[PDB]
């Protein structure tokens, strides 16, 4: 249960290697952001759970993380959505 | 305050361009060079309320006092002046 | 392939060498670098193998 | 009837015989403060008042509170 | 319900649905065909597309069912192989090259696309000249018929009309020509 | 995250993302010679240009994709070299002279690429024109001497057209045909 | 810097920004040239209006710099009475005379700005005019040969669009038309 | 019944200002009505809320 | 001023179906109306109780007008639809 | 009579005796009226007039 | 320096009213040369 | 009939009615019916939650906070579903 | 289901009654007679107990309250 | 109508003018010599007027500016 | 800030008129600005009367400013839409 | 079940002796840390909740 | 660090322009949130005329960053307008 | 066809099982099973029966 | 057909069975099931004699 | 097929398969895995069974 | 092909194995790795096995 | 290529020298430079040795 915390990764388990086709490099970046924002909800949520987390730093921490997850979730909506809009309006003709 | 007056007046101003619009767009369709084939939609309505916002403060727009109760006559009256003008 | 720099803190790291040569997980084609006096060591291998001796380095801790 | 205008008639004349014992006992105070019975008296209708007013001044207060709050949900 | 970014791409999805469908899903080849057989009749207004485009999505709609149903990368993976079975594959090797820079991989997505709607619309066109073909030869006869009488000025278009619509009514027409389209699109 | 400023030049750019793409990329050749070889056909709206835009936009993106991932990775630069090996530099050096008045901004170079890629698919179009109307010609020909004074060949075109294009295998050989002449290189 | 009036002035002058520029720019004249001259190729909707418009935009935006640099320089951080000039040089007397209020320098851009427009929408036919004359004389010669050779059923349509893509090709077209166009507003 | 229980007390109140457990009973109900009146308010809001929303994306 | 308390009271062809119709809801959104101004123009309804009941009323009109407007432009737009093209 | 004119009552008998506490309570209390009735008129007028300016919206 | 809550609300009401007419006026003109334009169509 | 709601009683066995579902009308139906009915039951709970004078703890406050977010966003995410299709009808027929 | 302000009051008047009695038992019998020292006493004594009582329920309930109306504005 | 704030603020002083003027007497004399209980508490009742005047006159300002700015807003 | 009345006024360019409207209502939000600026930066104004004229000096130029601006929004407003479709 | 148990015993503790210092110390402690966790989770699940519908309006 | 405000400049294509002007925009907006956020780290400026500065400042950093936002959106919204149709 | 599993906390199964009896609901061709001696029994049948052996099973307790 | 199992607090099912015999309501076609000193009732039947016997039922509480 | 692992706290697996054995509900054919020791136990078989089992299961403690 | 790492606080590993030994729920295929003295232990199998492993190893500590 | 300059605060240099050839991870190709009576020294070479350097340095603390 309990997060390891003393542990660094060398050679992670993706050094860009197949990487070569269009659709392959978006299906990539897409896991990569839902694990990126699963594992920042997961964080969040663990912060809030615990009663020994209730500290000024500890506090102050948890701001800036759920203001850096909504600013970047937003971010990431209008963006889809400019795209999106673009391509209705290349292909309406 | 004379904010609640110019806001009035700005409102008023822009009933008479709707009016003088209303009196216009036959014109601006019976009329080969500015077709509606060859100028776009978001180009011919500024310049159709320029035109009649020109025309409204030169002070070559007549009125009347306002005889007729139902606008709807009005209203038929002009569409069918700007169709024989046309 | 990848690598982890592990840091154990109530545990030697011969001791979880031993435990895991006796449970015949540990193999001798990839061996725990480091040094004996120490506490940090370097694990480099599969995924299967570097996630069990993360995970068991991870859990040895009563 | 929990206007605001009503609350107050309400709590005015929930206590009402109150305000009469006080005043007689303030006139009695002012004509001589000497006697201990009058001082008691006249201490215990003075607190009575204060908590009467106060009670009344936050009952008022929070019921436009409530007022006001349910007015933002209009749209 | 759904997570932040699933929401993300499920609406971006749906959003992208009319264009996925114009880029191919079987739709491409019962519009084109719907409207060449109107075209081929003498027709200019009256079949009224949009019932043609209605009945051209229904059916496009019972074709890709299957792939509906076995979606929920099982979707992904039943809507490629779909897809390989029916395109060309040369092209799609093609797209590929140009997309990533000959080899042998299952496919790309974004190269077999392409592929399949430039398939789908040489295949459309085949079909439409297959049916154009009794409709071209109704209206020389009758041309010839009207020149041979003497007729100079008789417009053989004028009265080809009855003749292609009663011959059109006899095949039974439409019915088996949608039968036709989802034979050929059908498994079995 | 992101800066403050730089998110605003961000969502700026995405949302004229649109107009930059239809004025300043191959969607333009890829639209201009489908529409054209769909009016050469003689069919008027059967292609449903969804379709065609559809199918150019995504042969727009495989030829974007080397400059769009040299950007993710200052693209700037590469994206002007593309224009200027894609363009007439005397029309760019004009609107350069056309300022206060080898650098070539990128503002004075979207014009000059824009009108250069539309004379080039007007070219393009001119020559799938040829076989179309040889065949229209060719047919009405032989209507005329066979002795019909009506019965317009443009009925009787649309078959013959359409069968040869699908012997050429028309779109498949033109987009590879296109392709080739822009990425293949 | 923009304290609390300035401010509102600015925001209700950028809301009202594009009416102003698509009616009281060079924008106008360089849209209608470009949709005539497209017009009368004989096509219709072969090169997108975006693309036209987007160029006509950029165009503007070159021929407007220096006015646009006065205003900056002065109201955000005179370019009134540039704007105002710039509109006396490019009007037709007539127009402002009679947008004059009555009895027989015209000044107040409220009465001078439609006549600047009519008179870009006049100057705009005109040059369209002028631009369709080879057209429709390679239109007139085509249709006179066809009817010469006794064919009449078929519209000279088929056969004039290669033939005045060539004709704009060989002429090139688009660039020369802008280097004319900006040689015209631009002297100095 | 809330509102009843709320008259009673303040009835009480009016009648003696000054009794402490009156006034605790007091405070208790006024608080809980308090909190049901803005539950109540806020749930129909967001219900009402989401119906028109619902709507103004069709329009 | 006094209002009394203890007091208890007690088809054709298809165009004019529709005309019928809409008589009868045009009557009720004007009752509707005419009863939220008389709630809140008096300051007597100034009480939690009431104020719930205008809000739920309120919220009903609001709900009902803004889905016939839809409802009637989705009918005009369908028939235009139908016969413009 | 009516609630403004009432509250403009209160507010000179409070203006003539600044100190007093049943002018208080009464001042205090119809001061809260007007401003609920005034709060209260306005969001209603505000939402009759914006589903009303709402209906042509959908036309345009 | 009529800005009274009584003045506010009347002023609330009376610009409501004009922004309602001029749009309503805007778009029965514009409904109606749109109108003409269909039955003149082509 | 009367309040209590038979606080031990445990359903098994539970009413399925098969009825074979090979039409594709009858699946559209069927997962209509039962999301509606998802939705209503949702509109009961959060009702009865908030008529009780029992809801005013934090623990039910929370409850009742939780389950109008998720049906806000189910309602919504719905409307807009729909919303996206009908669309992408429209513009497939219309052209 | 019993965390309510009026359960939370009824928790604190049942969980301490018997002080109730006692301080009016001390009560009835100082009025009796308010001379002696061991009554004096014991009354300071249940007087102070009575109103550290009746602040703590005060202010629990009125936190109480105060978290309540926090978790209800973030339905809007 | 007189329903601005500058006029309330010119209501709530004019309407209360001697009690100024007294206060101000009163503090001359207490400032010549502060030692007469009369004088003192006559300071007392004058200076506690004159405060919960100024508290009402800026609590009903207040509320006047609230309920005008209310009523912007709901213009748009 | 005086005491003058304007009778006899013009009873006998619409530009000029907009720019001298506008002229006038900025110079009468500067002043107000500057006055309250350097009523409050005097260590010497902190007296009861001075402070509630202040106060009521700056709730009149906010009230004055948010009106001016949500009517200046309006008419913007109803200019974009009177001329987008 | 920690925080809210150990609140639940404090608060009874307190009820059957409410005049220990200890006593009244540790239900303070208890009672603040009990409002803080619980502001601090309904706020985390409203800003969550406002995200994630704000997504949704941004696409209609 | 920056300097102090002691030191005082002097005499310091239309895509280079564009390019220059949003260069100096960006940095001019790092530098403000440089500045506030080492006054804010710093546990030195906690005297009130130091706090009331760091107000001000971040006021008027709030107000340019979102009238500079205001404008773009404005500016793409007329270019999306005039594209558009 | 359902089942129910009830729990009754004031009445014994024998109990349940005389009133239904005697009022000539039960039916012996669908038996509560359960052990007369503890008190949680189960019940399947048609929805009718089952509906109301839960009903009187809930509503014996006053 | 409507069935309900209805329970009496301050009411035996004797008084309500001779009340409704008496009042010329009760119908020997749908008789009440249950016991005489039990105070829950099974009713079964047409929509108005069930909704009758359920408002004579929460009406006899006094 | 359903297989579950559950926990009851009063009550002996010895006491809930004689009180299944008993009610006529257990089968010879699914038997429980459990020890009589301890009292944690494995039911596996078809979706009746086991949710008959792990609810008399859960319902078993009073 | 499932794999845990399980740690067990109350039971040692050769009680869980007996367990499973008597009831039938372990099998010499896919053996329990881990050492008798420690409390850690690592299970590989199907994932019925690694299913019914981990939710004995984690309500074993009851 | 990356390198990076790193300041251990209560390891020396030399030690970390050691350790690392103790470990056979350092190599006689991208050094560590730097001064060995001083705690900061600079680390240029592969991705791969420079992060695994700079990790067992800011890990060896404990």
């Amino acid at each position: 249960y309990p997060v390891n915390q003393v542990d660094i990764i060398k050679a992670s388990d993706f050094q860009s290697q197949e990487i070569s086709s269009l659709e392959d490099v978006v299906s990539a970046k897409y896991s990569d952001i839902k694990m990126d924002t699963d594992i920042q909800v997961s964080q969040i949520m663990e912060m809030v759970s615990n009663p020994e987390s209730l500290n000024p730093e500890s506090l102050a921490k948890l701001q800036t993380t759920l203001s850096n997850y909504s600013i970047g979730v937003s971010l990431a909506g209008t963006l889809a959505r400019k795209t999106v809009s673009a391509v209705e309006t290349l292909l309406k003709s | 305050m004379d904010i609640s007056s110019w806001f009035e007046s700005i409102h008023v101003f822009l009933i008479l361009l709707n009016g003088v619009f209303f009196r216009l767009a036959p014109l601006f369709f019976f009329l080969p060079f500015l077709n509606n084939g060859i100028i776009s939609p978001s180009i011919r309505i500024p310049v159709i309320f320029l035109v009649a916002s020109g025309l409204i403060t030169s002070g070559k727009v007549d009125i009347g006092s306002s005889v007729f109760e139902h606008v709807y006559f009005l209203m038929f009256k002009e569409i069918i002046v700007g169709l024989l003008l046309s | 392939l990848i690598s982890k720099v592990i840091l154990l803190e109530n545990i030697s790291l011969n001791y979880l060498i031993q435990y895991l040569k006796d449970a015949n997980l540990y193999d001798h084609r990839y061996p725990i670098r480091g040094n004996i006096s120490d506490k940090t060591f370097y694990i480099s291998g599969p995924p299967a193998l570097v996630e069990l001796v993360a995970n068991t380095a991870t859990l040895l801790d009563k | 009837d929990w206007t605001l205008s009503s609350l107050s008639e309400t709590f005015d004349d929930g206590t009402q015989t109150l305000q009469g014992e006080l005043t007689l006992a303030l006139d009695k105070l002012a004509k001589n403060p000497s006697n201990p019975q009058l001082l008691a008296e006249y201490q215990s209708k003075l607190s009575e008042y204060t908590l009467y007013r106060n009670a009344q001044s936050n009952t008022v207060k929070v019921i436009k509170d409530v007022d006001a709050a349910i007015i933002q949900n209009f749209r | 319900m759904l997570s932040d970014m699933s929401l993300i791409a499920t609406l971006s999805f749906f959003t992208l649905l009319p264009f996925l469908v114009a880029a191919g899903t079987c739709y491409i080849k019962f519009s084109i065909v719907f409207v060449m057989v109107r075209n081929a009749l003498g027709l200019q207004q009256v079949p009224s597309n949009m019932t043609l485009n209605g009945i051209a999505l229904i059916m496009a709609l019972f074709v890709m069912k299957p792939i509906i149903e076995a979606g929920y990368d099982s979707g992904l993976m039943e809507y490629k192989q779909y897809l390989k079975k029916h395109t060309d594959l040369e092209l799609a090797r093609f797209f590929q090259r140009s997309e990533e820079e000959a080899e042998n991989n299952d496919y790309s997505l974004f190269s077999l696309l392409p592929a399949y709607a430039l398939s789908e619309i040489k295949d459309a066109f085949k079909i439409g000249f297959y049916l154009y073909l009794p409709f071209v030869v109704v209206d020389l006869v009758i041309s010839s018929i009207l020149l041979a009488l003497g007729m100079m000025m008789m417009s053989p278009i004028t009265i080809s009309v009855p003749i292609k619509l009663v011959l059109f009514v006899a095949l039974d027409g439409w019915g088996i020509l949608s039968k036709a389209l989802i034979e050929q699109y059908i498994n079995i």
